[PDB]
This record gives C-alpha cells, structure tokens and sequence, in this order.
C-alpha cells in the first residue's frame, strides 16, 4: 500500500491570493496521481490528472506540478468558489489510496 | 547466504525495453508492432493474469522500473500515462507488459526459440500496409479521372459521332 | 434527380484553370559499387 | 450527467447488504465503474473496480473476499453486493465512473460521483 | 416517359481492378527447439551427475 | 530481412515514381483538351470544374 | 494588367498523392544468444573438469 501524506491538513487564504498544497507519497510514483475538491455539502470533482492534465472546465488558474514522490497543487488567484477540501490520489498501484486531505477556509 | 525464494528466482526475464510499441485491433486480435526492434506480437486481447506465473515478482518490478525511467526520459513532456501497465500473452510465449499512453495534442510460460516468426509479420505488414494504402489511392483516382472524362465523351460524340460510337461500341 | 434554372452570367465572378504543373523529378538510383568480397565471423 | 444510489441503511455486524448505483447521461457499456467509500470525518478510500465489460475485477485489501462488484450494461446499473460486513465498514459509499481518456482502459481515476447513501453498522 | 434504364449502355470508362494485399499471420516455426537440440546429444553430464 | 525488404521497397518506389511522374505528365495533357472543351459547352466544363 | 493570381482557380486535374515508403533499418535481434544458451545447462563439463 502506498501511504499519502497531505499537508498542511488546514490553512486559511484570502480572496485574491496564491496557495500551495503538498502532497507526498510513501514510494516513487512517477507522475501517477490526481486532484480532487468537495465543495461543503457535494460530492468530490476532479481536478486534474497525472499531475499535470487539467480536466476540462476547470479554472486555468489552478493548477499542479511535482515529480516522483514530491507533488503540489498551486492556485494563482482564489476565488471564493475554491474554497473546499482538496484530496490527493495515486493509481500507480494498487489499492488506490486518498490523500489526508487539507481543507482551505476564508482567512 | 539464505534469502526469500519468491524475491530471488523468476520463471520470466526482461528481454527488450521497446518506447514505442504500437497497439492496434484487427481480426479480432490486438497486434503489438515495435518500429524500433521491427516486431510485431500477437494476443488475444485479454489481459494475462500476473498471478497465473508462477514465481513472477520480479515482472512487476521489472516492467514497472523500465515504465518509469522510459516514461521521464522521452514521454514526460509531451504525453500522459493512462491507467495502470496492462500484461498480455502473445504468440510464441513472450509476456508483453504494457503501458497505454495519450498524447497532448499457476503455470510456466514456454517461450519459442525463435524470434524470426515475429519480424516477418513486421516485414510483411509494412510492405503490405503501405502499398495497399498505394493501391488504394491509384484505384480511387483512377474512378474519379473516368468519371472525369465523361465530361468530355459527352462533347466529343456531338463533333464526330462516328469515331466516338466506334471506340465506346466496341 | 434535380432540374436547374441558371440564369446567363456576367463579370461578377470568374474563375480559371490551374497551369500545367512541374512533375516530380525520376527517382535517384541506387549509388553501387561492384566488388569482391568475403565476410569473417568470430 | 446524473449518478444516483440506492440500497444503504442500517445492517446487523457479519450479515449481509447490496447496493446500487444507476447512471444517466454517459455510455455505461464505454466505461469502468468504481466504489468510494467516506467514513465518519476519515479520508476517502477506494472499494473495488469493475471494467466497462466486466471481464477484470479489483479489490481493495480490506475488502478483498468480503465484497462482491458486479454490472448490468443492458440496465445500465451498477451493483455491489456485500457479505460479511463489520463495523469498521460504516462509511458514506459513493459510485464514480472512470475518466474517459482511451476506449479500453481504466484511468484508476474518478471524474463523476453519485450523491452517495450511508451503510451503518451498528448492534 | 422510359426508365433509364431501358436503353442499352456501354461503358466508357476503362475498367482497372485494384486487389489488395490479403493480411497474412506467421505462426512459429522452428526445425528442431532448443530442447530437442539438448536432447540431441547421446549423454547428459547434469543428469549423469544427479 | 534488410536485403529482404530493400529488395521489395526499392522496386515498388521506383514503380510507384513512374507511376506518380505518369500521372503528373498525363494530367499536364489533359489540360489542351479541357481548354477546348470548354468552348464546346462552357456550363458542362464548369459544372464539374468547379464542383 | 492584373496578376495570374488575382482570378479565382480550380484544379482541373485529378490529384494522386504518393508517398515513397520510408527506408527501414533492421537491428540484430535473438531470442536467446549462443552464451545464454550454453549457460542454461546447469553443470558444463568442460569448467568441472578444469
Ligand atoms: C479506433 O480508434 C478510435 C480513436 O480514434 C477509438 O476510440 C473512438 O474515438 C472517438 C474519438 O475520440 C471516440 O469518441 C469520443 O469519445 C468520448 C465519449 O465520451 C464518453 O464520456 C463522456 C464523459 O466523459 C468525457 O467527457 C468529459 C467532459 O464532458 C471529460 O471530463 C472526460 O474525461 C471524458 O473525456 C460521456 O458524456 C460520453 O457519453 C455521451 O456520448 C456518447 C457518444 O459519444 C453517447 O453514446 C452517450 O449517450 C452520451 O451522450 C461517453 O461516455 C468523448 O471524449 C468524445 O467527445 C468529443 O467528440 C464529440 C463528437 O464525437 C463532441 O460532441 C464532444 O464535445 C467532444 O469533443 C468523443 O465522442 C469514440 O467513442 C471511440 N470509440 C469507441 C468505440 O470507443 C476506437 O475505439 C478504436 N477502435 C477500436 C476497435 O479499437
Ligand atoms: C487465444 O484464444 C484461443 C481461443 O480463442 C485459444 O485457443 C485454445 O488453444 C488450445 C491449445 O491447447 C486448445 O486446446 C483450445 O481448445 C483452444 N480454445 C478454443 C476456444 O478454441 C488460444 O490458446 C489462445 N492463445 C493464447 C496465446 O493464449
Ligand atoms: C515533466 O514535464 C513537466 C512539464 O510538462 C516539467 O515541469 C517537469 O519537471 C518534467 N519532469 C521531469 C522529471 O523531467
Ligand atoms: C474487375 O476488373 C475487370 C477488368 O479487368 C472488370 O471486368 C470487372 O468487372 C471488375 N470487377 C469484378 C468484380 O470483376
Ligand atoms: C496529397 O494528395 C491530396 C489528395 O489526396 C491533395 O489534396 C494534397 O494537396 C496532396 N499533397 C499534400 C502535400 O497533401
């Protein structure tokens, strides 16, 4: 089982401004991994794919970055809509294991 | 020195790391062709389970190491891996791990003695593809070029009926 | 089937046909040279 | 594109439940289906795998032998019939299909989710 | 009104027929395998040994 | 298999050279008759030249 | 005077593409070599008697 290490588990941001999530894996994955968000009260969307494929629709502000072990998700400018828990997930081998999740909030 | 059985021996070794291993359905049969060994392989189209090789840890790690190094070397920064690496049991006894990819834009596996078979299926399929694919542009101009005469058959009886009649009636 | 009813043109739009174009030049043969030859294996 | 879930409640520690999960606005013949479950204020975990066909199966090692996935495409209906359950299992299970990215192949990845329905355990 | 095709017609196109290349599978072949070419030979020291 | 397949791709693109110079020369001598046609009935000629 | 291009053209010829087939390299290529073979015996009489 490849072990997700999500940090920070919670920051607080404000409206108009840069944010970094890191996401680390127990082993060498390669580039295999995905984003995801849960917007309070919805069910999880994805964001992008293979740490670098943005997924259609999604703001071209946001997006990710990282290699082997070492990922991050990076927003240049939230909005408030973004504000929401965001999950990192890994299929490079399996079980398909989630990230501990960070939750971003208004600062 | 002891070691562990199932992480020291293998009933199956990496042969060949191919970059480019092209994978197409036809006849009900997926086709692995490399342009760089010049082979082609044969399946059936369902993933051989891993499982089934008996002693077989080392194709995991194996398959997946030269996936890995392979992928950041040439595929990093112009195409994307799709799912996890995909095992098939082609023709002639030869495992064929494989790693579907996207662009931007219990038993023991008796593998034949001879590769040959496979590189004149390669030989023969890029000599037959492309000259098909010639034979079929020249007969399609040929329809459209008579079909482009007719537009001067049709003037050509009305100065002279006679001639024309002749060649066309036999 | 479908009829037409073309009413006599003018000058407004004209049109020409494409001038006879260059051929592709003959292939270049293969540059031999016959000699004698004996192959070595270890 | 509308995912909806039916067959959770509250179920006895060791017996048995099965769920489903239909589907509209996509080709379910054309795409792999996977489980997601959500524990009580715990992270996402992944359940099993079913291919667009059916022909592969995937379980998760906690679940490996317990659970059962299984999928109709004439009724474009997807299922997962549980035995064995236990406390630990309690969690929201939701039903995502894969990301279509190849004709055959399963991304491992989740692009569409169900709204979900809890499976309690409880005595 | 007649039929089209009521009155005889004659081809004034010249006919080229174009047949593809039929695909062709190789299967193995090998005169003698590898465990025929061991078997060969009249003794075997690992099995004389063991 | 180098001898092989150069022996069968040498001819068949020497052939498939003639083949498209052929082509290009008969096309090229079309174009006299199709200047004349023209005149005979300009809305045939037009109609299929101009699609 | 106005230039040959200022007038529309069309193509009276009936185009036909060809594209030469591409020279291919063909690298050695052996399934087992001749040393992996004789290394495949699990005793060799020459090196035991040596
Ligand atoms: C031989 O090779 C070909 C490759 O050339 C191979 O595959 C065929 O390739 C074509 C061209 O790519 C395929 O057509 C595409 O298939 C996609 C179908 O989408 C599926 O998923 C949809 C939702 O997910 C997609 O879109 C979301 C965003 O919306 C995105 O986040 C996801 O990642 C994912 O990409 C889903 O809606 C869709 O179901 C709808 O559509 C189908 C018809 O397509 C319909 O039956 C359903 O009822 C429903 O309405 C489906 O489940 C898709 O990416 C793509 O869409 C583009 O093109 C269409 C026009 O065709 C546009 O309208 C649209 O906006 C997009 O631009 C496109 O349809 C084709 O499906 C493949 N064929 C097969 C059989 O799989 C062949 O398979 C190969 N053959 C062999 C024998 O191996
Ligand atoms: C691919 O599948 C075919 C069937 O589709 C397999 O054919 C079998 O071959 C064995 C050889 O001993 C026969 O006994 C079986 O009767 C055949 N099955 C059928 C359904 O005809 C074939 O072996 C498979 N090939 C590979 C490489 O796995
Ligand atoms: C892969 O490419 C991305 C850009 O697509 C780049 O940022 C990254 O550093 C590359 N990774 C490696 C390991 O070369
Ligand atoms: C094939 O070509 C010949 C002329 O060589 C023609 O008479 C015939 O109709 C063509 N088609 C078939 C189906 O034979
Ligand atoms: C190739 O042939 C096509 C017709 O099949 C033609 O339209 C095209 O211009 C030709 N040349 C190129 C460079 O595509």
């Amino acid at each position: 089982v490849i072990w997700m290490t999500q940090s920070p588990p919670s920051l607080s941001a404000s409206i108009g401004d840069t944010v970094t999530i890191t996401c680390r894996a127990s082993q060498g994955i390669s580039n295999s991994i995905a984003w995801y968000q849960r917007r309070p009260g919805k069910a999880p969307e994805l964001l992008v794919y293979a740490a670098y494929r943005l997924q259609s629709g999604v703001p071209s502000r946001l997006s990710g970055s990282g290699s082997g072990a070492e990922y991050t998700l990076t927003i240049k400018n939230m909005q408030p809509e973004d504000f929401a828990t965001y999950y990192c997930q890994q299929y490079y081998d399996n079980p398909l294991t989630f990230g501990g999740g960070t939750k971003v909030e208004i600062k | 020195d002891w070691v562990p059985k199932r992480p020291s021996v293998c009933t199956m070794t990496k042969w060949q790391e191919v970059d480019e291993m092209l994978r197409s359905e036809y006849g009900g049969s997926f086709r692995f062709s490399s342009d760089a060994i010049s082979t082609t392989f044969t399946t059936n189209l369902t993933e051989y389970p891993l499982s089934r090789v008996d002693l077989g840890d080392c194709i995991g790690k194996d398959a997946r190491d030269a996936m890995d190094r392979i992928f950041a070397r040439r595929y990093n920064a112009t195409h994307i891996k799709v799912g996890q690496p995909q095992y098939y049991l082609a023709n002639g006894g030869f495992l064929i791990a494989y790693q579907p990819l996207l662009s931007n834009t219990v038993e023991r596996i008796k593998t034949t003695s001879s590769i040959e078979f496979a590189r004149l299926q390669f030989t023969y399929n890029h000599i037959q593809r492309p000259v098909n694919d010639m034979l079929g542009r020249v007969a399609i101009a040929w329809c459209e070029l008579q079909n482009h005469e007719l537009t001067l058959w049709n003037e050509a009886r009305k100065l002279n009926p006679n001639a024309i009649a002749s060649v066309t009636v036999g | 089937a479908n009829f037409y009813v073309c009413p006599p043109p003018t000058g407004a739009t004209v049109v020409q046909f494409e001038q006879p174009r260059r051929c592709p030049t003959r292939p270049e043969g293969q540059n031999y040279t016959e000699g004698i030859a004996v192959v070595f294996k270890e | 594109v509308q995912l909806v879930e039916t067959g959770g409640g509250v179920v006895r520690p060791g017996r048995s439940l099965r769920l489903s999960c239909t589907t509209s606005g996509f080709s379910f013949s054309g795409s792999a289906m996977h489980w997601v479950r959500q524990a009580p204020g715990k992270g996402l975990e992944w359940v099993a795998v079913i291919s667009h066909d059916g022909n592969i199966i995937q379980y998760h090692d906690s679940v490996k032998g317990r659970f059962t996935i299984s999928r109709d495409n004439s009724k474009n209906v997807l299922l997962l019939q549980m035995n064995s359950l236990r406390v630990d299992d309690t969690a929201m299970y939701y039903c995502a299909r894969d990301v279509w990215l190849l004709p055959a192949t399963i991304s491992y990845a989740f692009d569409f989710w169900g709204q979900g329905t809890m499976v309690t355990v409880s005595s | 009104q007649l039929s089209r095709a009521d009155i005889t017609t004659v081809s004034t196109f010249i006919d080229l027929n174009i047949t593809m290349l039929e695909d062709h599978e190789f299967v193995p072949l090998e005169v003698y395998t590898r465990h025929e070419i061991k078997d060969s030979g009249l003794l075997d020291y690992t099995e004389v040994q063991r």
